């Protein structure tokens, strides 16, 4: 049975999606998600598809930004795995959080 | 409708930069808002130049200010060049 | 050419190039016989020991050496599936799947002969279903087609011959090469058609040339040599000499006929007409829905066994197998390949998927079944269809107009693109000469293009059909629902709902829900219970709740105890499936075996459902029904009465529901009952589907094969009464017949009901469970 | 019990783990630990609270019912984010 050590596929997958342009989240589950936060503000809202897409594109440009920084948070503690600690600190450090 | 953008002037600077390139159509637009945004940033900066100076127009001086400001290093100093000479050869025809 | 402006800028050059090769990550990386299916399983594995320890439960290893299973290898033909032991094996691919069905096969197969709460209906269900899946793998056994053959070397063997067999239920992908002396020894009818399809006598290569030079068609009283089959009736043969009549004139046409009278004879009819009479044996493509695939199939197979009918789904592999094994007689070439086939199958969804392999192909003739799907000139299977290179086109429907006449027009140019025009439609309000004027240009127009025949002027045995409008009034719940949602009342809908998430787009949608049922919405039902069943909901107040709730229902519930007093079986269809599933939970709680139908059941369970509701000794009495779903292929024979609980927008799809119980040779009088809300928005869609009505019975029904009357009808406004007994007879069945109720609390929930209710509660607190 | 609710909650779930997976690796994120994946899905939920509030407000300003990518633009310029390639 052929195999491949654990990390060099994870290479293969950052080599992937870092040449790769399209949004890496699902089209109609963002869009629920996206429904489900607007109708706690104002109850029947219509939405334009532009208005979804552009949505994404922010809410996917500020994860991967969110995870460079988690990876350096990681890597600054001397380990190669990404823990919710190194996102508290991304975002402390950052502002967002406190 | 009529809707103004700065598409064919955009193109027309690219086929001095790069006669043989095309461009697509979410490319124009993101050269459009790119164009619109720095506009407003320098429009912005030479208002509250104006404002903080307690004079009422907007001059060159106060768009070669803002692009000083807001334009980081040598961006800037090619640019206030650029400007410069097309203000004077401006001046050499009207 | 050169760029006239530079950047004096002197930044450093930047490589741009984001392309990448993992060739240097190869110190990890890589620098066909295995277990596939598991088929069938044998108590004895190898000796029957005895008839001793056959109580408790088996594990793992003792099912490992006590059971052999049928398998069938990778890449294997299901001819050598071999019956197979744990050690027999050792170590090949695919052993967990092995695991997988050993396990979980063996864990409910025990866990239900082991369980005392074990009812005969589910051993049954589980038993035949059990067969279904042994005899469609037992099915695979037998070939199909032979697609090709060849000699091959084999290991010091000299030359063999070896076939390229297909098989009955699966598709080109899984083809294999096979020895001929099993094929031969197996079925050799198929064979002698291989080389009967090798050297065969008709070619798209040896076609005609009829270039606006055909000869004129004579009538044939008399089935033509050529189409075997078995029996041809005369409407069949007058059809048949229509489209002839239409070939010869070089006119496109509508098969407009009426479901169930055989549509798919008469086109395999006149296609083997085209190939063996006017020797037009070219490429033909006929699309047809892929539910109705099989009855095409066996017809090609039975009617005209001499035609090379091919067939074109499957995924990329499969149609790539079809495209480059058997399209063309000389594949290996590379200029013009000419085709090998006849007809070829396929379906709307591989017309779209390979308009580039399928468009560039020299097409004789084009059959497009189902035509109402092509209703839409925007839709992408307009332009799909439409770019296609075909001299001669047909449709086949049984709605040529649904909701307007533009779906005609769209029709029509598709048929003919530039000679028949329409630019306006139709009003009820103008009564004018000029409609008549047009509408009898209309009539006058594609009268020859058209050939309709109806269910009643043809095979004269089947008995009437008779649908009661039943308006009934609204309930309290609905009737301040109703008010609520049409005087918007967020701060009132919303009252004792902790989410308080009501949406109020498509208003009527909702008004719609508001006059089907109340418990529709989120949060409804339990105010109806803390208010009238003061919210103990101990197993009888429920279903009295359920009665209350819906003012459409109450006759609902007393139409089915007086049919559950006579002998015949009610099917219900309505649009939404949440409503159905609101009458299955009261069917549930009431206690009537009932099966339902929507678009979430897969066809498998969907052809079960269907056997265990035809079947001569079923206990079902009521079969719930989505109005859309499945379209013309499910039989409902056994079924007697409809009832409309929704009614649709477009009415066709009323037709086909309601012709599911009402098809050919039925030997009861079916009973339609339409379940209408009084002073609703239901009100207006039934006004559209009776003008929709009057549209079709104008200009379709008078011109198959008075006006200012029917014209006076459509512009007005419609707006023992459940007995199973029954120009002017169109305006039968248009009739509003208002049902009064006046049923309070505690007329619902008799004596005997409910004392039947507190007994099975009884039982089932002794119980617990 | 065939009837349900009509309205769906667990929307933040259909931000999947092999989404978040995707996400990080184009980020550079080798190794994933279990306990990301709720964090990314809370995190992504208050930026979505942030933005989509702001652009209600916008929207609810110009009278209308319908939320536009142009408002979209201006939700994410006010926080600091601006957007290129969707108008403005």
């Amino acid at each position: 049975p052929h195999r491949y050590r654990p990390g060099t596929v994870a290479l293969r997958e950052i080599r992937r999606y870092q040449k790769s342009t399209e949004l890496l989240i699902r089209k109609l589950p963002f869009q629920r998600l996206v429904r489900e936060i607007a109708q706690d503000f104002k109850t029947d809202l219509r939405f334009q598809s532009s208005a979804v897409m552009a949505l994404q594109e922010a809410s996917e440009a500020y994860l991967v930004a969110l995870f460079e920084d988690t990876n350096l948070c990681a890597i600054h503690a001397k380990r190669v795995t990404i823990m919710p600690k190194d996102i508290q600190l991304a975002r402390r450090i950052r502002g967002e959080r406190a | 409708t009529r809707k103004e953008s700065y598409a064919i002037y955009v193109y027309k600077v690219l086929k001095q930069v790069h006669p043989d390139t095309g461009i697509s159509c979410k490319a124009m637009s993101i050269m459009n808002s790119f164009v619109n945004d720095v506009f407003e940033r320098i429009a912005g900066e030479a208002s509250r130049l104006a404002h903080y100076n307690k004079r009422s127009t907007i001059t060159s001086r106060e768009i070669q200010t803002a692009v000083r400001l807001l334009l980081p290093g040598e961006l800037a100093k090619h640019a206030v060049s650029e400007g410069t000479k097309a203000v004077t050869k401006y001046t050499s025809a009207k | 050419k050169i760029p006239t402006r530079f950047s004096n800028r002197q930044n450093k050059t930047v490589n741009y190039n984001i392309d990448y090769s993992d060739d240097d990550l190869l110190e990890s990386e890589d620098d066909f016989h295995g277990i596939d299916i598991v088929i069938n399983h044998r108590l004895k594995t190898s000796l029957e020991e005895g008839k001793v320890l056959e109580k408790t439960v088996p594990d793992l290893n003792n099912c490992k050496e006590n059971y052999e299973f049928l398998i069938k290898w990778t890449d294997e033909s299901h001819l050598h599936n071999t019956w197979e032991t744990y050690e027999s094996i050792g170590q090949v691919r695919g052993l967990k799947r092995l695991d997988n069905y050993c396990k979980q096969f063996i864990i409910e197969d025990q866990q239900v002969r082991l369980d005392p709460y074990v009812t005969a209906e589910d051993i049954e269900i589980m038993d035949m279903e059990r067969e279904r899946r042994l005899d469609e793998f037992e099915e695979f056994h037998v070939p199909e087609r032979i697609i090709d053959s060849q000699r091959a070397s084999l290991e010091d063997g000299t030359s063999q011959l070896q076939y390229l067999v297909k098989w009955r239920r699966l598709n080109y992908d899984e083809a294999t090469w096979e020895n001929a002396t099993d094929i031969v020894k197996l079925a050799p009818e198929q064979v002698k058609h291989f080389q009967n399809r090798e050297n065969s006598k008709i070619l798209p290569q040896y076609s005609s040339n009829y270039t606006s030079q055909r000869p004129r068609f004579e009538k044939l009283s008399v089935q033509p040599p050529f189409i075997k089959g078995g029996e041809l009736r005369d409407f069949q043969l007058t059809g048949i000499n229509w489209m002839a009549f239409l070939w010869s004139k070089g006119d496109n046409g509508i098969l407009a006929d009426e479901m169930g009278l055989g549509k798919t004879v008469q086109t395999v009819a006149f296609i083997s007409w085209l190939i063996f009479a006017r020797r037009q044996n070219g490429p033909h493509i006929i699309v047809v829905p892929l539910s109705t695939m099989p009855a095409w199939l066996d017809t090609f197979e039975k009617w005209a066994p001499d035609l090379n009918c091919i067939c074109y789904m499957g995924n990329q592999k499969s149609r790539d197998t079809i495209r480059e094994y058997e399209f063309y007689t000389n594949p290996r070439a590379k200029g013009k390949k000419t085709m090998k086939f006849n007809v070829l199958l396929t379906t709307y969804e591989y017309i779209l998927k390979d308009r580039a392999e399928l468009g560039s192909i020299k097409w004789q003739f084009m059959a497009v079944d189902e035509a109402h799907r092509l209703k839409n000139a925007e839709s992408s299977l307009y332009e799909s269809l439409n770019s296609f290179k075909v001299a001669n086109r047909m449709l086949i429907t049984g709605t040529p107009l649904q909701n307007n006449i533009k779906e005609l027009a769209a029709l029509v140019n598709f048929l003919m693109p530039g000679r028949f025009t329409i630019d306006q439609e139709i009003d009820f309000e103008n009564q004018d000469e000029e409609q008549e004027e047009y509408i009898h240009d209309l009539h006058r127009r594609i009268q020859p293009f058209i050939l309709r025949r109806l269910k009643k002027d043809v095979e004269k045995s089947l008995p009437s059909k008779t649908e009661r409008i039943l308006r009934v009034e609204l309930s309290d719940v609905q009737t301040e629902y109703y008010k609520n949602i049409l005087t918007k009342n967020y701060s009132a809908l919303t009252a004792g709902a902790k989410g308080g998430h009501f949406s109020l787009l498509n208003i009527m949608n909702e008004l719609k829900k508001a006059s089907n049922h109340p418990y529709l919405f989120d949060n409804a039902e339990e105010r109806v219970l803390q208010k009238f069943g003061d919210g103990k909901m101990t197993r009888e107040n429920v279903l009295r709740g359920l009665i209350m709730s819906s003012g459409k229902m109450v006759l609902l519930d007393q139409l089915l105890t007086r049919l559950k007093k006579d002998g015949h079986r009610v099917l219900i269809f309505s649009q939404m499936v949440r409503m159905l599933d609101i009458l299955g939970d009261y069917l549930s709680i009431k206690g009537i075996n009932f099966q339902r139908l929507d678009g979430t059941v897969p066809s498998a369970q969907r052809r079960i459902s269907i056997d265990h509701f035809n079947s001569p000794d079923s206990n079902d009495f009521v079969f719930l029904l989505s109005t859309r779903a499945g379209g013309l292929g499910i039989n409902l024979m056994t079924a007697d009465t409809v009832v409309i609980f929704d009614s649709d927008w477009n009415p066709q799809a009323d037709l086909q529901a309601m012709a599911r119980a009402h098809r050919i040779g039925q030997k009861n009088h079916v009973m339609v009952y339409r379940l209408v809300s009084k002073d609703t928005v239901e009100e207006e869609v039934l006004e559209r589907a009776r003008k929709k009505m009057i549209l079709e019975y104008a200009i379709i029904s008078l011109g198959v094969t008075e006006l200012s009357a029917i014209l006076k009808f459509g512009a007005g406004n419609m707006f023992d009464v459940l007995n199973h007994a029954e120009g002017e007879e169109f305006l039968k069945q248009f009739e509003v017949t208002d049902y009064k109720a006046d049923i309070d609390w505690d007329d619902i929930i008799p004596e005997e009901e409910l004392k039947k209710l507190q007994d099975e509660e009884q039982k089932r607190k002794d119980e617990e469970y | 019990a065939k009837r349900h609710r009509k309205v769906l909650r667990d929307n933040i779930q259909g931000i999947t783990k092999p989404a978040i997976r995707r996400l990080a690796r184009r980020g550079g994120v080798k190794r994933i630990s279990g306990l990301i994946y709720e964090e990314t899905r809370g995190v992504l939920k208050v930026f979505l609270e942030n933005v989509i509030r702001d652009a209600v407000t916008y929207t609810e300003h110009a009278k209308r019912k319908t939320v536009t990518a142009m408002d979209v633009v201006y939700a994410l310029k006010r926080q600091g984010r601006t957007l290129y390639g969707f108008g403005g």
